[PDB]
This record gives structure tokens, C-alpha cells and sequence, in this order.
């Protein structure tokens, strides 16, 4: 009833980086994808600019998985109640997200990341860091394929607990990277599929702005995960105690042909 | 080679005989003159079931109760999967009971038709082999017949019981009928004196009276003289329950078809309302059972098909979690926990703990026992029938075994070898290992840890409990073979050892002097015969259990540059094959290509998640090499 | 006298939630007795120990709060002593 959204994933539609977030396979669009649509069209409603509000999402149920596909449009409307904030993303008839998002003034944010500025993970030894090869080789081991567009974290500690995240402009990537900080932190071999996200705030005010034009080294902005709290912090985002569901894992390819060498 | 030898020099007479055919491989093997072709092994082999003295029920495909199936149990060595973690904090004191009964609950139900994912239940039991079954009736170590829960698999032929959840049947009770009463009554305490706070002469109001649980719980609220309101399905389940309980009337007794219930209590009361309300309905009888309660009334919900509303509930502590409350209980086995031990044993000696009506089904039905309590057709516990009970009281059970899929495990008190096990393959193997099993892991290499990745995964193992130890060593020489031993021996027997190194010097044959053409060769010819010369020695003879050499396709379809690599691949599986001939166990994974540690030779590299599935197929068989590849379609003409 | 500075938080902010998680090792409170509402009485209930208890006295309780005690979903403890 409200925002209609229209993705299209063409040759070279802006939004054709979606297509790079696969998961055995299947390329799907961002759990942390159907916030940043909730949290456009809330500030769309208000009249606002989406990059001047601050929204914070509170038990966010992920109900399906929005399937992308190759050279196709992907049409989704998003539904928010005026005052109550109850949004809702459904594709067609049936619905992909629920939760309240709302909007405020004020500081939402309750980790103090926003403020932090460098990286602490410098002069350290080559043995105690991650890198995005590394760090990308665990997540595809267990079934997150990310292209070059979403692989946003650029270097993180042994434990995961600091990182750098990488700013391109691109708010599905940036918290679709803020909540690789939270799976990062669960190593296993399990595929695991978010299902309910108790809390997420956005404060773009403190955020950085998007890079200028045409840029292409970007910046990275210092990231946390906190234990105690369970929230992975990066920039002006916060993901509170995302909780996941074990998926089984769908092979890509047919079975294998097994052979008695005699 | 036969008693008569061919005599392949030159001018000789079996070669003439050679020539003639010109066949590109000939090979005397056996006595007869054959060729090394790679048989297809069927897909139905692959879950092919043999007889196994240990064997646990768990599903092929999670959410499919079609696809239940006996394993391998980790048992075998002592010890059961999922000692990590949580696990490795309470060190309950176990005996180890064989199961002869096994009773199926709806908890089973729930977990096995993927209503609820493994990871709802206490987190003790994340890395266990399976999570169907509590409780059980059998046979403890010293023969005595015993019943009890146990954190799961009890859906299994031998378990480990904690002694502080095991009850000792009374000798009036067959093994069939202890094994419905443990959970049940147990629950019945649970919701009634333990959550729900009955007291004498309390109004009580349960829901599906004609449940296992909801018997316990008549049974347990008629002891305390409690006024019961139930209810039934249908009137099949009303006359059940009569028959069962002379002390209930008509008047104790509603419909589960609608919410009309709410209007009779609430005038039978007088308006008071019920004190404990053990809620299994969903919904508007949810709804009206709450609008039931008295001032100080209790609610004990312990439905399973909670709504995203309630569970959510449950995540933001709102609401209390009741319905894997037993299973936590058991897990810690604490003060709650001995309270509902002892009214359970109270009970039976009072004779409040009756076995309830039962059905017993064999251990190959288990298919049709998880669907005959899913559907709840018919009042009853529904029993698997694992061994069948001795005329004798106080006897020793005897060893049997039974059909089961396979299932690798490693001892957890063995010490398990991973030379080139700081890699790619060798350290995604080695987390596969720890999860079944494996407890003690001695990985070797040329240089030891030297990324972060390598660093935080050994810092992951460690800290689920696994004792590692990383040598920067490679095993080329008798006295690199021998510290890595004197390290695995330390850690304890030697049960393990894989070959997961590989050194690589692609190059065109021509363009490759013997320094540059034994360079594959020293990982693949000098380290797989200094450790099965060392695996051929006491004490490692007779401790281990596994000799896997990993190799690959270029020894089945050969490549073009790698002809050293083809050398060396080829020696290596045939001193694996030279083990095969002494008896000696031996296990040749001969790999094309794995995608996650594009197509070559038109074919598609596996997802290392199939790679280790087969793999488990690979270790548990009798043939030596296995060669494992992907096609990217089936072949068709030009 | 027996109350040291430790034992003190600010009702300003719900920066309570990690200083007591931390304080008590991750097990968390026995007893709550909430006064304040909204934001703090999530962070109170998210430090409820295993057997917890979350005693709400607070008389502003919202909409949602008040349909619960109808409901019979929750007790109303804020006039027991009434
Ligand atoms: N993953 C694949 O694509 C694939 C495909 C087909 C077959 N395979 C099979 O799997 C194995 C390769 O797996 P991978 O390369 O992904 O991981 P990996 O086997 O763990 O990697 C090879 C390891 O060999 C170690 N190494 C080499 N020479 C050694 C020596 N003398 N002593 C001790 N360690 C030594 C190296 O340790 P350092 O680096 O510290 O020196 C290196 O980490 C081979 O057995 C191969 O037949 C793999």
C-alpha cells in the first residue's frame, strides 16, 4: 500500500551488486536489504531524507528468502503503519519482513563505535590478523558466497572482535558487512539463516557521507562485537541479537560420482 | 603375481605376446593380466546398512521423518559425540545402560519433522550425534534392569545415563512397561509440583488428557486429590480415561474441538478458576485456559508449536521457556532436577507411578512409530523395542548387533596424526574430525602457523577442548618420523594418521630436472612410507584405527605438466594397497577438485561440504581407493 | 555503609546492562524490582539470571502492558499490597 520498490537487476542498473550475494548458489537478496527499504520508505513518508534520519528497528522477522534474479525486475512493496511504526516488506502476497521501525531525534545508538576513528589493528603481525581472503574462505566454507561487492570487511582480529569495515556508499552491502561481524563471530560448519533481528539502529548523522564520485579506494570505518551485549557496531549502525536458524545445505552441483579404482 | 611370473626383458616370450596386442596398460596382477578401472559405486551402496554392535536412529534429511535410519553410534569407543564446549564443564557421573526399550515422546516428533531446529535444546547438546530420544528402559552395567533419562541419543542400543536419572524397575514391571513411565511422570511432576505448586485439593485443568503426559498428570493430580478438568478428542479417549481412573466422572471431562470448555469450568469453579492450568493447546484455548486461571493461579505451557510472537517472548525473557525445561534438567542434573527425581521414585513406591497403555514397535518400523505419534490418532505411548528382555532378572545383556548406516568416529582418547593437516583441506578435515570424535590432534608442517586463518583455527579447537599441538617439522626422515610419534604417544594411543601434504611443480616433462621432478614426491613417496613404517611397529600396530593418504584423479585420467605429481599420486596408493594386502586398515581418497578450501577436465569442483559426506562413505568401506568427481553433465556425442 | 560505588548505576542511561552482565560473570540477577519502564525494563529483564525473578511495581505501564494483565498473560503486582 505504501513504497512500492523496484530492483532492477540489470546489465547495468545501479543495484546490479545484489547479485552478488548468493547463498549455495541461489542468489538472494540481503536479510539487512529489507531495513534499508523499511528505512527508505519510513523516511519517505515522513518527506525526510533517508541519509538524515535516524531509524532504529526493533524484532525484525525474516519470514522468507526474496529470491534475485539475473536480468529481471523484483518488485516489492513495503507497508508502514503512520504512527505505531509496524512495517512490513511482502513480495506480492506474501511476506519476506516484519517488525516496528521508528524514527527519532535523539541518540539511538548505544555503543559508543560511531565515535571511534582508526583502525586497532595496526603494527600488528601478518599471523594475528584476518584478511578478506581469509576471512571470505570461512564464510564460503559454509555456504556465503559473496562477490566483490560484499565482502566489506578488509581486515579483523583472530577473535573477530575488531574489524575493518569497508564504506562504498552502498547501505545493503554496509549492513549486510555489520552483520557478517555477528556470523564471523559463530565460527561451526553449519549454514545458519538469520530469522529475527531484536534490534537495529541506523544513524546515517553520524555516519560518514557517501564517498565522493567516481571514487575508487574507499574508507574503512572501525568495527566491534561485543559479547556481553551481543551487538556488532560499525559507523553510525547496530545490530542487537540477531538470531539464526540451521539451514540445511543444498549442493550446487549434482552428486558425485564415486568410483571403486580396482 | 602367480607361481609362474611373466618374464617382460626384451627379447622375451610374454612380451612378444605384449606387443601383438599393443594395449597402452598391461598389468599382472592376481595371476591374470588385467588394466586399474574405476568402477561405479551405486548410489544406494552409499547407505548401504551392515550389522554394527552400536546403532543410534537419526534422520538423512533434517524434516524428513521418512528418512529416519539407524547409524553408527560413537559408543563404540566409550564415549558419545559432543564432549565440547558446555559438555566438557559438567562432569556428571554416567553408567552406561543397554537400552532395550525406547520410548518416543512428541519432543522426538517436534525435532524430527523439523518443527524445531536442534539448536531450540539446551546447548549441551549442539554437537551431539542426535538429539531424538530421553528415555529408555534396559540394562545397567552390572545387569540390574534400570529405566531412566539421558541427555539424547536414547533412541539408541547403549547409553550413558547419568546415575542421578536412573530409576530401578520394580520387579512387578517388564522392560515394556518401565519404559513409559520415566518422562512422562516425570513431566507430570514437573508441571504439577515443581512449576505449577499443586496443592491438596487444587482445581487443576489439562489439556489432552489422553496424552502420555496428560495420563502422568491425572495420575499425579488425582494422588495430590485434586479436582481435574480434562480434555478429550473424541469419546474413545473419554471412556480411556474412565476405565484408567474410576475416580473421574463425566463432569471432569470437555471437548479439545472447542473453546465452550471456558463457560463449564468457570461455572463448575464458581467462578474461583483452576490453580494450574498444563497447557498443550494453541491459540483461542491458550487464550481461554489464561482466562481460566485463579488469583494465584499458575500456567505451565508446554506446547511446542509456540507463535513468532511467543518466542519472541521467550528471547526477551518475558515469558519463561517450559517446553525444553526436562531436557535442561537433565543436562545439569542439579538440585531441581533430584527434586523431581525423588517424587518420581516416591511416586512409584506409593504406586501413584503406574506404566501407562503402550505400543511396541521393532527398531525397522521406526519410520511408522514417528508417524503413528505425529498423527495422534489413538491414545497411547508408542515404544521402540530395542532388544528383547531375558526370563532372568539380574543378567548380562547379550552382544548382538544391528543394521546401521555408517558413521566415522574417532576415539576422543586417542591421539590422531595430520601431517599437512595446516591447510586447506587438512584443516577443514580436521574440524570435521573433531566433531566426531576426535580429541587429541598432532598437526605437522613445514613452517607451522603462519597466517591467521591457521591461528584462529587451532584457537577454535583449543577452545572447544581439544588438545592440539602444531609441529613445524616435516616428516622426511626416520627422525622426524619419530618426534612426531613421540608427540602423538604423549597425547596419548595412536588411533589416526593422515597425509593431507602436497608440494606441486607443474612443469612440461622436458623442461623438469630430477630436482624439480622429485619435488611431488617427497610428500606422496617419503612421508607415506616413514609413516607406514611407523604404523607397521608396535605400539601404533595395534591402537590404530584409520592410515588415510589422500591422493588424486591424475592416477585415474592423468594431466597434462603434472607427471610428477602422477608419479608420485601412483606410488602412494600403491603402498596403500600393499597395506590392504596385511590386513592393515588403509583409506585412499583420490579427489578431483574442491570448491570451497572452475571446471578442469570438464569437471565441477565439490562443495566441501559433499566432500567430507563422502568422505565418511570413503572411510567406513573395504575398498581401498575411492575416486570421487563431479560432472558438469552427463556425456553426450560430438 | 555496606554499599560501595560499585554497587551504584545512573537511571539516566540503560549503560547498566553491560556493567551488571560483566559484574556478575554473565549470570545475571536474581530479583528485580522495576520501577522504570520501556528501554530499562527490557535491559532489567535482559539480566535475569536462569531462575530469575522480575518483580514490575511501576504504575505508568503501557497499552500493550495493561492488555497483558487483562489477558491474564501477566500478574499485576503494582497494587498486591492494596
Ligand atoms: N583442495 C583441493 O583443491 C584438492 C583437490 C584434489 C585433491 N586434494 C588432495 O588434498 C590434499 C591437498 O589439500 P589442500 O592443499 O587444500 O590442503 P592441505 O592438504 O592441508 O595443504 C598441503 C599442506 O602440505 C603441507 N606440507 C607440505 N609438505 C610437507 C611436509 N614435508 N611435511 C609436512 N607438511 C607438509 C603444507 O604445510 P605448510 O604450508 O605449512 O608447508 C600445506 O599446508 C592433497 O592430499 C590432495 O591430493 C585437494
Amino acid at each position: 500500500s505504501d513504497n512500492v520498490i523496484d530492483i532492477d537487476l540489470s546489465e547495468d542498473s545501479p543495484e546490479n551488486y545484489l547479485l552478488e550475494h548468493a547463498v549455495d548458489g541461489r542468489m538472494l537478496f540481503p536479510a539487512t536489504g529489507t531495513l534499508v527499504l523499511a528505512w527508505k520508505t519510513l523516511a519517505k513518508l515522513k518527506g525526510v531524507e533517508f541519509e538524515q534520519l535516524g531509524v532504529q528497528m526493533t524484532n525484525v522477522q525474516i519470514h522468507q528468502a526474496l529470491f534475485l534474479n539475473p536480468g529481471g525486475k523484483t518488485t516489492v512493496s513495503v507497508s508502514v503503519m503512520p504512527i505505531t511504526g509496524e512495517f512490513q516488506v511482502r513480495d506480492g502476497e506474501s511476506l519476506i519482513s516484519s517488525g516496528v521501525i521508528t524514527s527519532s531525534e535523539g541518540r539511538l545508538l548505544e555503543t559508543d563505535q560511531h565515535m571511534k576513528k582508526g583502525s586497532v589493528l595496526d603494527g600488528k603481525p601478518d599471523k594475528e590478523l584476518l584478511f578478506t581472503k581469509e576471512i571470505y574462505r570461512e564464510f564460503l566454507l559454509r555456504g556465503y558466497e559473496y562477490g566483490a561487492a560484499f565482502q566489506g570487511i578488509q581486515r579483523a582480529s583472530l577473535d573477530a572482535t575488531d574489524t575493518d569495515i569497508r564504506w562504498d556508499g552502498r547501505w545493503i552491502s554496509y549492513l549486510d558487512t555489520v552483520l557478517q561481524m555477528y556470523l564471523l563471530s559463530k565460527p561451526g560448519t553449519h549454514q545458519a539463516l538469520p530469522t529475527l533481528l531484536e534490534s537495529v539502529t541506523i544513524d546515517p548523522r553520524v555516519h560518514p557521507a557517501q564517498p565522493p564520485e567516481g571514487t575508487t579506494e574507499f574508507q574503512v570505518l572501525p568495527g566491534k562485537w561485543d559479547p556481553v551485549l551481543q551487538i556488532a557496531a560499525a559507523g553510525g549502525v547496530e545490530i542487537r541479537s540477531c538470531h539464526s536458524i540451521r539451514a540445511s545445505r543444498r549442493l550446487n552441483h549434482d552428486p558425485p560420482i564415486l568410483e571403486d579404482f580396482a | 603375481a602367480g607361481p609362474n611370473p611373466p618374464k617382460i626383458s626384451a627379447d622375451s616370450a610374454d612380451f612378444k605376446e605384449l606387443v601383438r596386442k599393443d594395449l597402452a596398460y598391461n598389468v599382472f596382477k592376481n595371476g591374470k593380466w588385467g588394466t586399474y578401472r574405476g568402477f561405479v559405486i551405486s548410489d544406494a551402496d552409499r547407505q548401504k546398512e551392515r550389522p554394527s554392535e552400536y546403532v543410534y536412529a537419526d534422520w538423512l534429511s533434517a524434516g524428513d521423518m521418512s528418512s529416519l535410519r539407524w547409524f553408527d553410534s560413537p559408543l563404540k569407543t566409550g564415549h558419545n559425540n559432543g564432549m565440547l564446549g558446555s559438555k566438557m564443564a559438567h562432569k556428571l557421573e554416567t553408567e552406561t545402560c543397554s537400552v532395550y526399550y525406547a520410548g518416543l515422546n512428541l519432543r522426538d516428533i517436534i525435532l524430527a519433522n523439523g518443527t524445531i531446529q536442534r539448536d531450540i535444546l539446551p546447548e549441551e547438546t549442539f554437537f551431539k550425534e542426535g538429539v531424538l530420544g530421553v528415555e529408555f528402559s534396559g540394562r545397567n552395567s552390572s545387569g540390574k534392569r534400570v529405566m531412566g533419562l539421558c541427555p539424547p541419543p536414547a533412541l539408541a542400543t547403549t547409553v550413558k545415563c547419568p546415575v542421578s536419572s536412573l530409576w530401578s524397575v520394580p520387579d512387578q514391571w517388564t522392560l515394556e512397561e518401565a519404559a513409559t513411565v520415566p518422562l512422562a511422570y516425570a513431566t507430570a511432576y514437573y508441571c504439577l509440583v515443581s512449576e505449577g505448586g499443586v496443592q491438596k485439593g487444587a482445581t487443576v485443568f489439562i489439556h489432552a488428557g489422553a496424552s502420555v503426559v496428560g495420563q502422568a498428570s491425572i495420575a499425579v493430580a488425582l494422588s495430590y486429590n485434586c479436582e481435574i478438568f480434562t480434555l478429550t478428542k473424541n469419546s474413545d479417549e473419554t471412556a480411556l480415561l474412565k476405565s484408567m481412573y474410576p475416580q473421574l466422572n463425566d463432569r471432569n471431562f470437555c471437548s479439545s474441538e472447542d473453546c465452550s470448555f471456558e463457560k463449564y469450568i468457570r461455572k463448575e469453579t464458581k467462578g474461583s478458576g483452576v490453580d494450574v492450568v498444563i497447557n498443550t493447546l494453541r491459540g483461542k484455548f491458550l487464550k481461554a485456559s489464561r482466562r481460566l486461571l485463579s488469583k494465584k493461579g499458575k500456567f505451565v505451557d508446554i506446547g511446542f508449536k509456540v507463535d513468532s510472537n511467543t518466542q519472541i517472548a521467550y528471547y526477551t525473557r518475558e515469558h519463561p521457556d517450559l517446553r525444553f525445561q526436562l531436557d535442561a534438567l537433565l543436562e545439569s542434573q542439579g538440585p531441581e532436577w533430584t527434586r523431581l527425581f525423588d517424587l518420581v521414585q516416591a511416586g512409584i513406591h506409593s504406586g501413584v507411578v503406574k506404566p501407562l497403555k503402550r505400543a511396541v514397535y521393532s527398531m525397522d518400523k521406526i519410520v511408522d512409530a514417528f508417524k503413528t505419534v505425529e498423527a495422534e490418532r489413538e491414545a497411547g505411548k508408542i515404544v521402540i523395542k530395542i532388544r528383547d528382555e531375558e526370563r532372568q532378572k539380574v543378567c548380562p545383556t547379550p552382544r548382538t548387533s544391528f543394521p546401521a548406516i555408517h558413521r566415522t568416529c574417532f576415539h576422543p582418547d586417542k591421539s590422531h596424526i595430520l601431517v599437512g593437516g595446516m591447510g586447506g583441506m587438512g584443516l577443514e578435515t580436521a574440524h570435521w574430525m573433531v566433531l566426531r570424535g576426535a580429541k587429541k590432534l598432532i598437526l605437522t608442517s613445514r613452517y607451522g602457523i603462519t597466517t591467521g586463518y591457521q591461528a584462529r583455527k587451532i584457537a577454535f579447537f583449543k577452545q572447544l577442548g581439544v588438545e592440539v599441538e602444531v609441529l613445524a617439522l616435516s616428516v622426511n626422515t626416520r627422525k622426524a618420523a619419530d618426534k612426531v610419534f613421540e608427540h602423538a604417544l604423549k597425547m596419548g594411543p595412536v588411533g589416526g594418521i593422515f597425509n593431507m601434504a602436497m608440494v606441486l611443480y607443474n612443469d612440461d616433462f622436458l623442461k623438469m630436472n630430477r630436482e624439480q621432478f622429485l619435488k611431488p614426491l617427497e610428500s606422496k613417496i617419503t612421508m607415506t612410507m616413514l609413516l607406514d613404517d611407523k604404523s607397521r611397529e608396535k605400539p601404533v600396530r595395534d591402537t590404530l584405527d584409520h592410515f588415510v593418504m589422500f591422493s588424486s584423479l591424475i592416477v585415474s585420467g592423468g594431466h597434462l605438466g603434472q607427471a610428477n605429481y602422477a608419479f608420485g599420486s601412483t606410488v602412494l596408493e600403491k603402498i596403500c594397497e600393499r597395506r590392504k594386502r596385511d590386513g592393515l586398515p588403509v583409506t585412499t581418497p583420490q579427489w578431483a577438485s574442491i570448491a570451497d578450501v572452475t571446471i578442469i577436465c570438464r569437471k565441477y569442483p565439490q562443495r566441501f561440504f559433499n566432500v567430507l559426506s563422502v568422505f565418511d562413505f570413503m572411510m567406513s568401506s573395504d575398498n581401498v581407493v575411492t575416486i570421487s568427481y563431479v560432472l558438469v553433465e552427463k556425456s553426450m556425442g560430438v
